[PDB]
RNA sequence: UAGGCAAAGCCGCCCGGUGGAUGGCUCGGCUCGGGCGCCGAAGAAGGGCGUGGCAAGCUGCGAUAAGCCCGGGGUAGCCGCA
RNA sequence: CCGUGAGGGAAAGCUGAAAAGAACCCCGGAAGGGGGGUGAAAAGAGCCUGAAACCGGGCGGCUACAGUGGGGCAGGCCCGAA
RNA sequence: UAGUAGCAGCGAAGAGGGGUGAGAAGCCCCUCCGCCGGAAAGGACCAGGGUUUCCUGGCAACUUCAAUAGGCCAGGAGUUAG
RNA sequence: GGACGGGGAACGAGCCCCCGCGCCCGUACCGAGAACCGACGCAGGUGCUCCUGGGUGAGAAGCCCAAGGCGGCUCGGGUGACCCCGGGCCAGGGAACUCGGCAAAUUGGCCCCGUAACUUCGGGAGAAGGGGUGCCUGCGGUCUUGGGGUAUACCCCCGGGAC
């Protein structure tokens, strides 16, 4: 929406900050054991209930 | 970048009318800023195609023919063109302002004015010419009305 | 800069366009011309380059009505490519 | 109409939003209380023994 | 209250052309507090403060310095450039 | 007449591909026994958000933010899962 | 992660003693392939073992005038080291 | 089953030449051809979505085909009010 | 905002010049035949919610074309059997088809003439039925809108518009 309340906006900000895979050096550090993040999502598929 | 998107904003035209010369294909990859596009426009490598205005030559010729009476016969009418209610408004104003002027100038006595006023309201007269003839035929004024 | 080694004039009959679906006729005619030139000049159909006036002539009446025939000039180049252009 | 066409109308409204106390998407904005923890109608935390 | 400076392409352009510094501050800082902090820390005069909250939840202030102080000079002095 | 002699197809073994069974392993579970037993307006539990040089999650922590101070133990290594 | 919600809710363990985690050469657009290395063993990061179904290849037997699977007897071809 | 159904139907569709590139019907540029034009299509914008926006790079996966394209992937950036 | 009252000071404006201050939150983009909901980059639903040039036309109808956008309702090519889906035409007959005229066809706009039984007197009614319709060349009429003529209407002259 165009007209957002700040509280909702800050929950959207948190989801934006967490939506990313582990860095490449983490994959190296863990010998490829850690390659995915549970916070990884796509805006079209996994919907936030914000 | 999409150079046509930037060029359209600068030229103030639609993207559908922005032309980029094929001779500037080498320089399209180097465009970064709108000022870069302004360089290409200045060199004549990007311009705007003139817009199309629908030509009215055929219409203007037809418009003259219709003024002479052509192409408005029975087979060319599909609905109502004459506003009957508007015609009444014009007919009343034409007749009333003529009769009210004659009374204001003293050429018509108020008794004769009232009879004609009610006869105009009663759809007795076809048009102003008919009203004038009636006035002249029945000597309702001292001098004939032109 | 490319030299011309052979020049010929052909009348290509496009009547086969009237035997295929109306929705593709002008595009089909482009394929007919490429196959014709490749056959008569012994090249692959992808080596045939069509001139702008020829392409415009085929499309002058939109996708449904290409002309029944085209009179073209064919030029073979020193490197084996072939150019086809409307005779005008 | 009750199936796919009517699902089209679930695109713009809401019954619940996030609850400030428990954080779930369970605060009934019309009723003004949380369907999960009871915030807004109950100062004690809602939790029933029939729930595991 | 100041967390860092913004030294992006847009921020540097606003420093040179409009005498503005761009900073990230605590999200609860107001325009009044931002202006006071900049004046106290850097001994400049603030003309006005424009603020926004970024989609990542951080408060950004475009701070326009008065017409006797250079935004470009202040960034150089701080060594953030 | 049968063999050289063969289509598509069938059966069996070997090798490979696919798959992840079996076997071994186990810083996890479960059951039983013993202990110990309240926290909160000095603002709890719970939640949200933030916090690492490169850091998304978990764990920890709270703008002093995988941490600050004092003491005791522990001596040469350390910067959680990783 | 699913449901507006009350609520509901998975899958997913294993290189090696040591990274010694594959130098270097050739090919490929690249994933990669060949050669050549490490190791007791490729166990190669898609990582212990690696079954069956299933699919590919090789080998044995059959294969276009003969109606199918199972058993017994007689025979042909092929295997028959322990 | 099977390299089979579907990738038709709801009144638009492509073509020529050039460039890029390992590779081009499909990416970029021009020309020609078409569809909408009181709108499944142009202008604005609420809720809802939440970064999908913009720039650079890319093609293992994702798009009913292709791809050097992309609402995809990686890195960076962007929302200013008496 | 005004009025009508009460109280107070000696100053002082609704006028002119001049000075100061104006916090907090939203603000990107889609806004849908791919950014929303429908498990989907779904012919549905939400939102065509609000706005739209020219010609023809009664028309915000259809058809054609601007401004502006699109060729992405995200397979391509060849062939031109049958059969299927969606369309066109069909001699003579004209419902013989079929449960049934289902489907298809006929009619169709506008102007003139004309219009029955019945009726709750309103209607029935576009009843029914008959005729006309293009293009071109001239001649008129009814108005309208400005200007110029003694000139506010009429009248004359000039320019434009409608029927
Ligand atoms: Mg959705
Ligand atoms: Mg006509
Ligand atoms: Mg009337
Ligand atoms: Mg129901
Ligand atoms: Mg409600
Ligand atoms: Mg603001
Ligand atoms: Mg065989
Ligand atoms: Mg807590
Ligand atoms: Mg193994
Ligand atoms: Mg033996
Ligand atoms: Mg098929
Ligand atoms: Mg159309
Ligand atoms: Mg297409
Ligand atoms: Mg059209
Ligand atoms: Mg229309
Ligand atoms: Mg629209
Ligand atoms: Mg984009
Ligand atoms: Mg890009
Ligand atoms: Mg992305
Ligand atoms: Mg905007
Ligand atoms: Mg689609
Ligand atoms: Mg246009
Ligand atoms: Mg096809
Ligand atoms: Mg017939
Ligand atoms: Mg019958
Ligand atoms: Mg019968
Ligand atoms: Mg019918
Ligand atoms: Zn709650």
């Amino acid at each position: 929406a165009r007209n957002k309340p700040l509280g909702k906006k800050l929950r959207l900000a948190a989801a934006l900050n967490s939506n990313r895979n582990p860095p490449l050096w983490v994959i190296a550090k863990t010998k490829r054991r850690v390659t995915r993040s549970p916070a990884r999502r796509h805006w079209r598929r996994q919907k936030l209930k914000a | 970048v999409d150079v046509k998107r930037l060029a359209a904003e600068i030229l103030g035209v639609g993207v559908s009318r922005v032309k980029i010369s094929p001779e500037a294909v080498g320089r399209l990859e180097e465009v970064v800023t709108k000022d870069d596009v302004r360089a290409l426009i200045d060199e004549g490598l990007i311009w705007a195609e003139p817009e199309k205005g629908n030509s009215r030559g055929r219409w203007r010729e037809l418009h003259e023919k219709k003024k002479k009476g052509r192409r408005r016969g029975q087979g060319s009418r599909k609905g109502r063109r004459l506003d009957e209610e508007e015609a009444w408004v014009n007919k009343m104003r034409v007749m009333r302002r003529f009769l009210n002027t004659l009374k204001r100038q003293g050429k018509l006595d108020p008794a004769t004015w009232r009879q004609l006023y009610r006869m105009v309201k009663g759809n007795y007269f076809r048009d102003l010419r008919h009203l004038k003839t009636y006035i002249n035929e029945h000597k309702l004024t001292k001098e004939p009305v032109k | 800069e490319k030299k011309v080694v052979l020049t010929r004039e052909y009348v290509i009959n496009l009547r086969r366009t009237r035997e295929v679906s109306r929705t593709k006729r002008a595009k089909y005619a482009v394929g007919l011309i490429r196959r014709f030139v490749a056959r008569h000049l012994k090249v692959e159909p992808k080596a045939v380059k069509l001139g702008q006036a020829l392409n415009e002539a085929l499309w002058a009446r939109s996708i449904e009505k290409p002309p029944r025939r085209v009179h073209v000039v064919v030029e073979k180049l020193d490197d084996g490519t072939v150019r086809v252009e409307l005779k005008q | 109409m009750k199936g796919t066409p009517s699902m089209g109308k679930h695109n713009k409204g809401k019954t619940h939003i996030r609850c400030p106390r428990c954080g779930r998407h369970s605060y009934n904005v019309t009723k003004k209380y949380c369907a999960s923890c009871g915030w807004g109608r109950s100062k004690r935390w809602r939790r029933y023994n029939w729930a595991k | 209250m100041i967390k860092r400076f913004v030294i992006t392409e847009k921020a540097l352009r606003l420093a040179e052309r409009e005498n503005k510094i761009t900073i990230i501050v605590e999200r609860t800082a107001t325009k009044k507090q931002i202006a006071d902090e900049v004046q106290r820390l850097y001994n400049v005069k603030v003309e006005k403060v424009n603020t926004l909250i970024t989609p990542r939840g951080e408060k950004k202030a475009y701070v326009k310095l008065a017409e006797g102080y250079s935004a470009m000079d202040l960034l150089t002095k701080l060594g953030v450039l």
